[PDB]
């Protein structure tokens, strides 16, 4: 008798995530929105193949902005391209607080829920993401009807479970009025990883590319000058280091942290550039000749 | 290297001492 | 159980039955049940009937008899409580907790 109607953990592909990060980033401080297109298969996997933004909101994520007309217009085009996909849900950005929906935004969310139950709402914070998986949650709408049914525990079931974190006021308020939180996990294929990496032609070529001989000599001499400074501290540190922990001994008989370490880093950078250039130089001269 | 060795020498005294303490405890028991 | 040759097993029981050491034949079958794969124990049953090894071996290898044997330890020294079932209705929401 009962149905499913649960929020499944959302599989976001590599291109779709980048499109959401880019949409938001240009889009903020203004609240903006756009749609998510994908295919849902099984009762566990929704894959977000692609997204595009369906005209960006003004003040609030307004109920005016949700447009069946634009949604319809875009959808028939896709059919002609020979990629017919369905709206899996929709995403929006809030810079207000991490993982929070606005008051206007919950009403807007309801239009998508009526269309498909598997409509999801993704909050993107470009302000507070410097890993870009961080401060993104998938959410689901809480109506009066949803709370009476007990749809909210029903969502945690069928996946790994996920609650938000950013800000104290936004977590209590959001949880009660605005949403229930559910999980996003990521699948990106090996081809997606290969394109992600940015193989680049000059990037590898530099490794062989020979730097000036005078420049190595000059550098060798400069590097020695840093060690000289460290060398006064280093002569004093070495006299007594007859107990345990080198760092304590070194600070105690003068020389902040490790005078040995500083000295070593200084040679390593010079040695690294000189060593590779010599390896490269001998090789190129013989090969080209 | 030299620093870890000076410490290593100090560790040696405790580590030797443990094998002898056991000896002394075994003997106090057998002698009563 | 390591060899996993059904023909080897049938031969040990046959010799112990012919000697009229039925008990001995019997022990190997209960010992075998615990460790072995079920597929492997099934093949033995077909082979034993045919040699004319007694019917007794067949029941234990089936794995129907073994459940009942466990029951006396569990049933005698059985802990139960109603209280957890009730805790989940009253305290917390039911779906995640309920399973």
């Amino acid at each position: 008798a009962p149905a499913v109607d649960t929020a499944e953990q959302v599989y976001i592909s590599s291109l779709a995530l980048l499109k959401m990060l880019k949409h938001g980033r240009a889009g903020v401080p203004m609240e903006v929105m756009g749609l998510m297109l994908g295919e849902f298969v099984d009762d566990y996997t929704v894959r977000v193949i692609d997204v595009f933004a369906m005209p960006q909101s003004g003040t609030g994520v307004s109920v005016e902005a949700v447009d069946p007309v634009f949604q319809a217009k875009m959808l028939d085009m896709l059919k002609q391209t020979g990629r017919p996909e369905m709206v899996v849900g929709w995403y929006h950005s809030h810079p207000g607080f991490g993982c929070w929906l606005s008051g206007v935004d919950i009403n807007t969310q309801q239009s998508f829920e009526a269309l498909s139950e598997r409509a999801v709402a993704v909050v993107v914070d470009p302000i507070q993401s410097v890993k870009g998986k961080v401060v993104i949650d998938a959410f689901r709408l809480i109506n009066a009807n949803m709370m009476v049914l007990g749809h909210e525990p029903r969502q945690t079931t069928s996946n790994l479970g996920h609650l938000n974190k950013p800000s104290i006021q936004a977590l209590i308020h959001g949880l009660n009025r605005h949403y229930y939180s559910i999980t996003i996990n990521y699948r990106k294929n090996e081809l997606e990883q290969k394109m992600l990496l940015n193989l680049h032609k000059k990037s590898w070529m530099e490794g062989l590319t020979l730097q000036d001989y005078s420049e190595h000599c000059k550098h060798n001499e400069s590097v020695v000058k840093e060690m000289l400074e460290l060398a006064k501290n280093y002569n004093k540190a070495v006299e007594e280091e007859d107990k345990m922990t080198p760092e304590q001994l070194a600070i105690k008989n003068v020389g902040k942290q490790d005078p040995k370490r500083h000295l070593e880093e200084h040679v390593d950078v010079l040695m690294t550039s000189n060593i590779v250039q010599c390896l490269a130089a001998m090789l190129d001269t013989v090969v080209f000749k | 290297m030299v620093v870890v060795y000076l410490a290593s020498l100090i560790r040696s005294v405790v580590a030797l001492h443990n094998l002898i303490n056991n000896k002394i405890a075994n003997r106090d028991a057998e002698k009563k | 159980i390591f060899l996993d040759d059904t023909q080897a097993v049938s031969d040990i029981l046959e010799k112990l039955v012919k000697e009229d050491n039925l008990l001995m034949a019997y022990q190997i079958c209960f010992d075998l049940y615990e460790s072995a794969s079920q597929q492997f124990l099934s093949s033995v049953i077909q082979n034993l009937r045919t040699v004319g090894t007694p019917l007794k071996m067949i029941k234990i290898l089936s794995g129907e008899m073994a459940i009942e044997l466990h029951l006396q330890f569990l049933i005698r020294n059985n802990n139960t409580d109603l209280m957890i079932l009730k805790n989940t209705k009253d305290a917390v929401r039911n779906s995640v907790c309920h399973t």
